[PDB]
RNA sequence: CCCGCAGAAGAAGCACCGGCUAACUCCGUGCCAGCAGCCGCGGUAAUACGGAGGGUGCAAGCGUUAAUCGGAAUUACUGGGCGUAAAGCGCACGCAGGCGGUUUGUUAAGUCAGAUGUGAAAUCCCCGGGCUCAACCUGGGAACUGCAUCUGAUACUGGCAAGCUUGAGUCUCGUAGAGGGGGGUAGAAUUCCAGGUGUAGCGGUGAAAUGCGUAGAGAUCUGGAGGAAUACCGGUGGCGAAGGCGGCCCCCUGGACGAAGACUGACGCUCAGGUGCGAAAGCGUGGGGAGCAAACAGGAUUAGAUACCCUGGUAGUCCACGCCGUAAACGAUGUCGACUUGGAGGUUGUGCCCUUGAGGCGUGGCUUCCGGAGCUAACGCGUUAAGUCGACCGCCUGGGGAGUACGGCCGCAAGGUUAAAACUCAAAUGAAUUGACGGGGGCGCCUUGAAACCGUAGGGGAACCUGCGGUUGGAUCACCUCCU
RNA sequence: UAGCUAGUAGGUGGGGUAACGGCUCACCUAGGCGACGAUCCCUAGCUGGUCUGAGAGGAUGACCAGCCACACUGGAACUGA
């Protein structure tokens, strides 16, 4: 509408959150397994999800994804978390690390293995 | 909130028992999803491996008898550094421990609790209640959890 | 109300001009006169004449080349709620310089070429091609 | 009509009524086996009306169900419930679920019985479970919750979602229990005063109480038992109420 | 930094390979579970899972996360929208603010031109130089959009002065009209009362029942009462800002349009706050209460029936005086001004011709339906724009959460008003196309006997039921693959 | 977040500073400020610059250079240019 409205008002400009806010655009942050637990997905769907609470350094308490296999991982073990999220899981927007400072690497895998926390076989 | 509690508990038992395992709670919510939560426990550990383990097998061995199986999901879990406890065993364990509290008798001297476990009787849970001390029957609480104190 | 006698004027010549009309008249005013007088020195219309003592009337003969309207675009950029100037350099190029710019200058109204190569920038009323 | 389909809830209701002996149990509206078997259950022995002679033959003639209690056919609102109280040996635990149109005529029935009841425990719709406990200064409050918390102290037990009955219905819909008062913390030289003073208020409740009940008292009556003749009929607890209808009978 | 010596000798990884997106096949695998940025991948081959070979990309790095800008015009200064997708205040008046016809002089504030001072260096950019190159360093220029001051310029804008009549507005004469306010009054009508004649029924429904009548009802005649509303005209019709306005007469009173001059002399438009008007419902105070009728009460119906049916019936409906301040208060379309093909009507002035009376040439105003151009997502709109444009105001920025919270304000109370966020979702939505439709309907063929809401008030087994009055936006729903 | 303010706003006179000045003090006047957003509350050192962007913009002020403020916290004051 019109310049003499502008000039009233300035084009308000809208502001959007961290859709990952507990990070507070930390690159990482640290926390404590407050409880871990496995779950079915839905009714038919038989692909396993392994999630964790998870409380940080900052007294935030959050759901975090375990991916790949299994680890030590048990609630008095402590986790290193990043941005990222399970598209069809509600909410879950956090991963923790693979080889981070108490987490396993997926000793088995060959391949995209800097991303599952490890090292080149040792051949 | 279970369908059958006690059969559930004996199908769900056979896996748990089978891995050598021990049940500490089971519950159900109903809502967007509605979906059953299993505590298990083993004082040599519970990993996330075991419980994915004992979570693809109740999801075949119950699955396939199912009483009810309505927006059906389920997850098993290690009960919490603040954990879920269900029976006078369980806080007989844990006498002199903080807690909180939640109940089936809803009446002010609020039944909704903060306390520490003063003793443990065979019908009721005795508790230091807001410093004061108070006794709830295991039928008048619906739920409990345990050192709440670990954020 | 009416509030601007000059956008009146090129919008006359717009629906003038999509109206196949051969001329189009207004009520004159001196700076409307001086407007008809630049466009037809750029060739835009055939003709503009003045008749009239007293109320005046400026008609407009409108410019049609081979089945079409000479004029094909008309828009006028210092509106009456914001008026527009701009320095000797800072005088736009219209069509990449194939169209014409209207300037007022501190020596009179004259095309942005013009107005340039005299070194006066001033108020800009319109884009014409 | 409807009836409960998921365990999760039934359980829930079951276990929260804590049907046991000791207790002079009765069900109304038997309804379907999956939520009459485990209070018939729980209960060593138990009572039962179904409104239905068709459903009583198929529960009576059920083996967990027809040795395990006693069955009644009849509309409940025929039925001597100050009677089976006194064969009970101990007044009633009344409890269930129904189509209940015949809701507001159960209350009364129930209301009709305040001292053969013990307490009463039934599924119902939203809106009127949350008008029956409405506090006095809301719109939900009104004339029906005025007579309710008037005979008995009334809680909610638990709520339930629309899909978890059998037909399921658009409609939530809440178990609630109820007490009829050991002594009448509001004691009353009648009830039908109440009743007649209430409705002609909540006929009027958009003007002023002096516009509703000062059409009967005077404002320096109303005034005189220290209620401001100024207020709507929806700002008013059932303890001035219950004064009123003392003032009306004792006057009259 | 140079020089000597020996030897390929001491020195390559990390992503990804279904598409977007360069790069593919075998193998297992079983929806085991893995895979994931998104779209999505999978059971019997999976180019998407895991492994292998093969490939692509980038390289002493390569990936992941986070964060800012981009893309995003996705706040739209440049560079967006508001009939139906989100959006035009229910309406009007009006202060501040913005904007403002036309002619001449004057001014020179804006504006323009030029100058002068200043705009730290570094950085940026250009042109060079120097490190073996590069990064890096460095000379010189350019740049520093600006600010101040001086000097001119005078079109335009602003100021000042003078006018002008086209906008605005006054006057004189008519015209049409449910415009408003106030006061009388009429013929129907219902109910009721009082008789009169009269007698077994009436009443009601699908049928019943409740209801009324032998104290005479019902019916029908007369006489009286009282409250309410104006059959017909009446219309695709008039008036009104909108809400709205309809028997008739009077009284007061508002606006509008035409006629023909005359007169003022830009007096104008818009309008945040502000002020006032504002359906229906409801409230306040005091009347009235015929008919109707939420609530209520009672009889029926139904598996149940709270509905739908009936017999009753209070509030209310009416009036005076306060309030509320909302409506699908919707042309879902802000106000004002200019322009831009036609066509058929309606209504209401007016001029000229009338041969009169009809006619027939004109010519305002209002208004209805078609439709050209253009516009529009499409539907459609279309000189009464949704076309072409000028001035100002209002409003929107994904869907829910939610016009909801909270606070303020306002209200007698209802509530009104202003108005979040967390949280949650990958949509939500508008129009339109093709099948279902389907129940059909007609004659295998063409093709339909097939209420939603708004505001508000009250009931309350439901979603719901009821009363008042407004709006029309009067309904469906949707599965097995592909390259040049 | 709508009203704000009594050395408050202005004046005279005394005192005061290196210097002008409610700087301060006596009196005297009743001002002064604000919807061209004062007052109040939250958040922030500022700037040359930096990043992004075709540009307009948006983001931002680490390093380096200029300015500012602070030096355990809260108070003062000595000395000296
Ligand atoms: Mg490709
Ligand atoms: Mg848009
Ligand atoms: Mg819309
Ligand atoms: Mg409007
Ligand atoms: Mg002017
Ligand atoms: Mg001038
Ligand atoms: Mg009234
Ligand atoms: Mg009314
Ligand atoms: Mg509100
Ligand atoms: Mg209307
Ligand atoms: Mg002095
Ligand atoms: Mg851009």
């Amino acid at each position: 509408a019109t310049v003499n409205q502008l000039v009233r008002k300035p084009r308000a400009r809208k502001v959007a959150k961290s859709n990952v806010p507990a990070l507070e655009a930390c690159p990482q942050k640290r926390g404590v397994c407050t409880r871990v637990y496995t779950t079915t997905p839905k009714k038919p769907n038989s692909a396993l999800r392994k999630v964790c609470r998870v409380r940080l350094t900052n007294g935030f308490e959050v759901t975090s994804y375990i991916g790949g296999e299994g680890h030590n991982l048990q609630e008095h073990s402590v986790i290193l978390i990043r941005g990222g999220r399970v598209k069809d899981l509600p909410g879950v927007r956090y991963h923790t690390v693979r080889g981070a400072l108490d987490c396993s690497g997926v000793k088995d895998r060959k391949q995209a293995r800097s991303k599952y926390g490890v090292k080149r076989p040792k051949a | 909130m279970s369908t059958l509690e006690q059969k559930l508990t004996e199908m769900i038992t056979a896996p748990v028992e089978a891995l050598g395992f021990e049940l500490v709670g089971i519950e159900f919510i109903r809502g967007r999803t509605s979906t059953l939560r299993i505590y298990i426990d083993s004082e040599d550990g519970i990993n996330v491996d075991d419980c994915a383990d004992v979570s693809h097998q109740v999801s075949a061995v119950l699955d396939v008898e199912d009483p009810i199986t309505v927006a059906y999901n389920l997850e098993v879990s290690s009960p919490g550094l603040d954990r879920p406890l269900f029976t006078a065993e369980h806080y007989a364990r844990f006498v002199g421990e903080e807690v909180t509290l939640v109940l089936r008798m809803a009446v002010q001297n609020r039944r909704k609790w903060q306390g520490v476990i003063k003793a443990v009787d065979g019908e009721m849970i005795t508790v230091t209640v807001e410093g004061k001390d108070e006794v709830f029957a295991l039928s008048n609480i619906q739920k409990a959890n345990l050192v709440p104190h670990f954020a | 109300s009416m509030q601007d006698p000059i956008a009146d004027m090129l919008t006359r010549i717009r629906n003038g001009q999509a109206a196949n009309k051969a001329a189009v008249t207004m009520p004159s005013s001196k700076l409307k006169v001086a407007i008809a007088n630049v466009l037809k020195e750029e060739g835009f219309i055939e003709d503009f004449k003045v008749e009239g003592d007293t109320k005046p009337e400026l008609e407009l003969t409108l410019k049609y080349f081979q089945g079409k309207a000479v004029v094909e675009s008309i828009q006028r950029v210092s509106r009456p709620g914001l008026r527009i100037y701009k320095r000797k350099d800072e005088l736009p190029k219209v069509m990449a310089g194939l169209g014409i710019a209207v300037v007022s200058t501190s020596k009179g109204v004259m095309t942005d070429r013009a107005a340039r190569q005299a070194g006066l920038g001033g108020e800009i009323i319109c884009y014409v091609a | 009509q409807n009836f409960l389909n998921d365990q999760f809830v039934i359980d829930s209701i079951v276990s929260a009524i804590n049907p046991q002996k000791g207790q002079a149990m009765v069900e109304i509206g038997p309804g379907l086996a999956a939520l009459t078997e485990p209070v018939g259950e729980r209960l060593d022995q138990l009572t039962v009306i179904e409104l239905d002679r068709d459903l009583a033959a198929r529960l009576q003639t059920h083996p967990f169900l027809g040795p395990k209690l006693t069955i009644y056919q009849q509309d409940a609102m025929t039925f001597n419930f100050g009677e089976l109280a006194e064969k009970m040996g101990q007044p009633l635990r009344v409890f269930g679920n129904l189509p209940y149109n015949i809701s507001t005529p159960l209350m009364f029935h129930l209301f009709s019985y305040t001292d053969a009841i013990a307490d009463m425990h039934f599924m119902l719709q939203k809106e009127v479970v949350n008008r029956l406990v409405a506090g006095p200064n809301s719109k939900a409050y009104g004339r029906l919750s005025v007579m309710a918390q008037y005979y008995c102290n009334v809680i909610p037990v638990l709520e339930v979602p629309p899909s978890a009955f059998t037909p399921p219905p658009k409609v939530d819909s809440a178990v609630v229990r109820l007490v009829p008062h050991a002594t009448m913390p509001h004691p009353v030289k009648d009830v039908r005063v109440l009743s007649r003073i209430t409705t002609e208020a909540f006929n009027q409740r958009r003007k002023t109480i002096r516009n509703s009940l000062g059409n009967l008292f005077s404002v320096e009556v109303l005034t005189g038992m220290g209620i401001d003749p100024a207020m709507r009929a929806e700002n008013i607890s059932v303890a001035q109420y219950c004064q009123m209808a003392n003032y009306l009978a004792e006057n009259a």
